[PDB]
């Protein structure tokens, strides 16, 4: 009766996820229950595959390795996973469930059930093209969370998690929520937020306090993964690794001038993939890679050319967002400006070469952005557009003074 | 279909922490933790009434060196954010004396909100002392709300980039005002 | 270039089938072309299965055992089979085609194409439940056709075919059509219709004439096949065997009295299954089984009890059709009446027993039919209903006089 | 949804071949080839204007022994088929004298068609001779159409169960008339 007991726990977890609006975690709970019934029934010779058939839906399925269990029960559970995944807005995964039941319905000649599942699949793929175009699907945002204070957290002390939050939950929201939660259960004066995103050395914490560290992360993928995961959905599903970028300087640290600014990229690996049957998952392993100030400079410049390109390459261009980015490259008011990188590194280690390359595409990109904007502006700008053009010319002149080149 | 990109222009004095709070919010980083950028302006996607929205935050220089160029970015604006620090009486003053005059000169009918910043400094002993020696106290919400209704601001919102308190709400309201 | 040449012939055949409105034969032509391209591409390692993957759609596929051929071409051919089978109203077979392309669309992330095929599948299964309820799907009627007259038909002389005709084409229609066709091309006075459904001995034909024999047949299934083919569609698709029943008497023959009436059931096997790429298919093999007059009697009685039962067992009963059948069992005006069987065989070979059995269910069945009709009649009958009740009573009395039993 | 079952009652003299043609048509058998049945009445599915229809053919005895019971089957009738053989002058006569009177007594507003049978016998030398010796000739379509319009029959149709000529059309028209 372990299988029955596991189902009971998973069913109970799912209900809570449903009340909380965490419908992907409910859906994984349905999938895990269905996987365990399928495993059981395949062993009995009643169904042709167990657990591993669901691995495409979630690698976490490995964790699951009566006449309360039979074909009818499996069928209803499959139907539940399909509707569960619909509600979680993970449309792309519905066919993986339905492939498992289709042959059963065919064998039973149940044509009304076949009609129903195909209608769902059609709607699912329609939603997919729809949200792929509109960006209105928000599958969640992620944070590293770690607690500190033996006296307060008991066993939770020092443990790091990745938290998967609903929709577009911002740092300000989760950090204030957790601050509240524990302020309430320990007293506001005994709870401290650690803002520093670096490793916290416990030896410099005050035992008198409960500390909470929250840091925003995004899913991380290497080159090989970026090539296998070709859509936003595929980069939002079955994700185990997360990354954030932290400023430092050698004289330690964080925020400095361009000449001194380093960056540490930290990759964190969770023990399970998201989404899972829980919305927070222990960190298993981590590591990092540091970049030089010239490397940081190269990094930021590239993300800017790619950005301006994407904006221009669009079928239909978003003018405001194009203007936001263009203005902020050529008409900088507040920050140091793109040129500060050129002065600091391109004024007469030979990966100086590469920063030069990037700056070459940047001037062309801003160039393209101007051309595009010219055709979108409705006169009431035009002066605005003129200035940016003037700014852009001026800027090109200087980069030549520095790179001794055209542009 | 394609998601819609609200234009929000941010103005206010130069040492009230306005850029800091734009960067903190849009990068989801505490003020001390973000990688500095040499670029200006920020985009962030926010969910309002169940729907996503791209918010374009156009930053401006608050200095006089820029009175000429700044207003160029004012055409096409859907909403204004007028920022002052609640522990800086001159900031507040400039809202009345320079900032709302300027934006309503150019965009008479575009909504704006009054944004109070650095609210975590109302509690700072040293800051309160510095204000005391000039017979001043930090601006309260009450006094800020007043200025907001008198100036015809849609409303007053305030926040601390440091503690993250009120930060999300500030830009939720900016989007609500643009709609 | 045989594969290319076969495709050319199949494509050409299909066009003709389309102009003629024989859309199942066009559809099989699409399937055969698709099967041959799949065979080719599987051998090249470009696709994972050829010919045999289409055997579920049609066993005739075995007959099919360039950079004009590639994945894109296969995909378009698959799409064509799906639409072809839709137009032929063979909805149940569309998924067999789409299973072959689904993984290709998934691999290419082509979500709009996935959406489209699932919409078709949903509509297909909706049509299936619809026509399963309404009987408005008419997939065709079949006839044995055989020609005679060396001088006229050359090589066609003596050859037997099964012809698959459109919709509900009746004997009167095909027989008059073929009579015309050949009357036109030989002269009406040189063409004779053979109505006799028995084997025609050529030795008693007049060489001076062209003869045509047309005989209606229906698909034939043994018990094992009736159990595997559980729907009307499954008994209308991939059918190789056909049957008709012919009267004879020992003094030879055809139509006699109940005491002398025999029946020959002839089973004919076509060289290919229907539907095929042609609408007429050579007969390969045949055989027959004769029944006794008492066997014929048993046969007809059963078909009558089953008939009355089906009519009564209905969710909603069809009153007229119930009346037609009921009246024709208990209030017989023209023919000999059910009792003639009882007199001829049940009046005091011990399968006499079985005829008794059947007559037992028949009286009960007519009984049930009366009860049912009582609740459907709208008064303006009632007298009619009364008479049949009176007739039924009378009839029961006599069968007791004969079987010495209740009833 | 469920297919609809038209009631068609068939009447006429007893030796005009009426049952023969009902059995031939509904079994798709030439007249000599069908297994005799001891049961009465027939159902056949026919396609009209692209749609299937179940046609219920209620057979009647044409003899006087049955004048009483026959009309019982007349309630609920959607269409009547009034049959005579075109090589039997008495048959034709009975249409006028017995058959249409009877059916229009009971069903004044239900349509009926005049059905001519055994049209292949117009060509039979022996049949023509037998008719000749009483100064008669087979009924022609012209003369049958006349009776049809005068009696108020929807129309006249004719057929040979033997050659199958006109057979399909007869029941196509019966369904068209019921609709």
């Amino acid at each position: 009766s372990t299988p029955e007991l596991r189902k009971t726990w998973l069913d109970s977890m799912a209900r809570i996820h449903v009340k909380n609006g965490d419908l992907s975690e409910a859906a994984m709970c349905y999938v895990h229950v269905t996987a365990l019934v399928a495993e059981y029934l395949t062993r009995k010779g009643v169904f042709r595959q167990g657990c591993t058939a669901f691995r495409v839906i979630t690698p976490n399925i490995d964790e699951e390795a009566d006449v309360h269990f039979n074909e009818d029960v499996l069928m209803e559970l499959l139907e539940q996973c399909a509707d569960g995944l619909w509600k979680a807005e993970r449309y792309e995964l519905i066919a993986d469930i339905y492939k498992l039941i289709i042959p059963i319905y065919e064998k039973r000649r149940d044509f009304e059930r076949l009609a129903h599942l195909y209608d769902t699949l059609h709607r699912a793929y329609s939603k997919v093209t729809e949200v792929m175009h509109s960006g209105r699907r928000l599958l969640g945002t992620y944070f590293r969370v770690a607690f500190f204070g033996q006296g307060f957290f008991e066993d939770e002390d020092g443990k790091e998690y990745i938290y998967k939050e609903p929709k577009l939950t911002p740092l300000s929201e989760i950090s204030q929520r957790l601050l509240k939660l524990y302020s309430d259960k320990f007293g506001s004066e005994n709870v401290k937020m650690i803002q520093d995103s670096g490793k916290v050395n416990p030896k410099d914490l005050d035992s008198k306090y409960a500390y909470i560290q929250v840091t925003h992360v995004i899913p991380f993928f290497d080159e090989k993964e970026l090539q296998e995961r070709k859509t936003e959905f595929e980069r939002s599903h079955n994700i185990r690794r997360f990354m954030f970028e932290m400023p430092f300087t050698q004289t330690g640290k964080r925020q400095g001038g361009v000449e001194e600014q380093c960056k540490r990229r930290t990759i964190l690996t969770a023990i399970h993939c998201f989404p899972y049957v829980k919305k927070r998952i222990p960190v298993m392993y981590q590591h990092h890679t540091d970049l030089n100030p010239i490397e940081v400079a190269i990094d930021e410049m590239s993300k800017k050319v790619a950005e301006l390109r994407q904006l221009c390459s669009s079928a239909e261009v978003d003018m405001i967002k194009l203007q936001l980015k263009l203005q902020g490259s050529v008409s900088v008011q507040v920050n140091a400006g793109p040129l500060a990188y050129a002065r600091a590194f391109l004024d007469d280690d030979n990966k100086v070469k590469l920063l030069k390359e990037v700056f070459r595409q940047f001037v062309e990109a801003c160039g393209q952005a101007l051309a595009v904007n010219e055709r979108l502006i409705k006169e009431d700008q035009l002066e605005y557009q003129e200035e940016m053009k003037a700014n852009y010319r001026e800027m090109a002149k200087e980069l030549s003074e520095i790179m001794h080149e055209q542009l | 279909s394609h998601m819609q990109t609200i234009k929000c222009v941010v103005v206010g004095d130069g040492a009230v922490g306005k850029t800091c709070l734009l960067i903190s919010y849009t990068t989801n980083k505490f003020p001390s933790e973000y990688v500095p950028t040499v670029f200006d302006n920020y985009a962030v996607t926010v969910m309002i009434g169940g729907e996503p929205y791209t918010l374009g935050l156009f930053d401006t220089a608050g200095q006089e060196d820029y009175d000429r160029l700044r207003p160029l970015s004012y055409p096409q604006t859907d909403v204004f954010l007028v920022c002052f620090s609640v522990v800086s009486p001159s900031s507040f003053e400039n809202v009345k004396e320079k900032w709302v005059p300027e934006i309503t000169h150019h965009c008479p009918k575009t909504p704006f909100l009054l944004v109070g910043t650095q609210i975590d400094l109302r509690d700072d002993p040293s800051t309160i002392e510095k204000l005391a020696k000039n017979k001043q106290k930090p601006i309260t919400p009450e006094t800020a709300e007043k200025l907001a209704r008198d100036l015809k601001a849609v409303k007053y919102v305030e926040c601390s980039a440091l503690t993250q308190k009120g930060l999300k709400n500030v830009f939720d309201e900016a989007i609500l005002a643009a709609l």
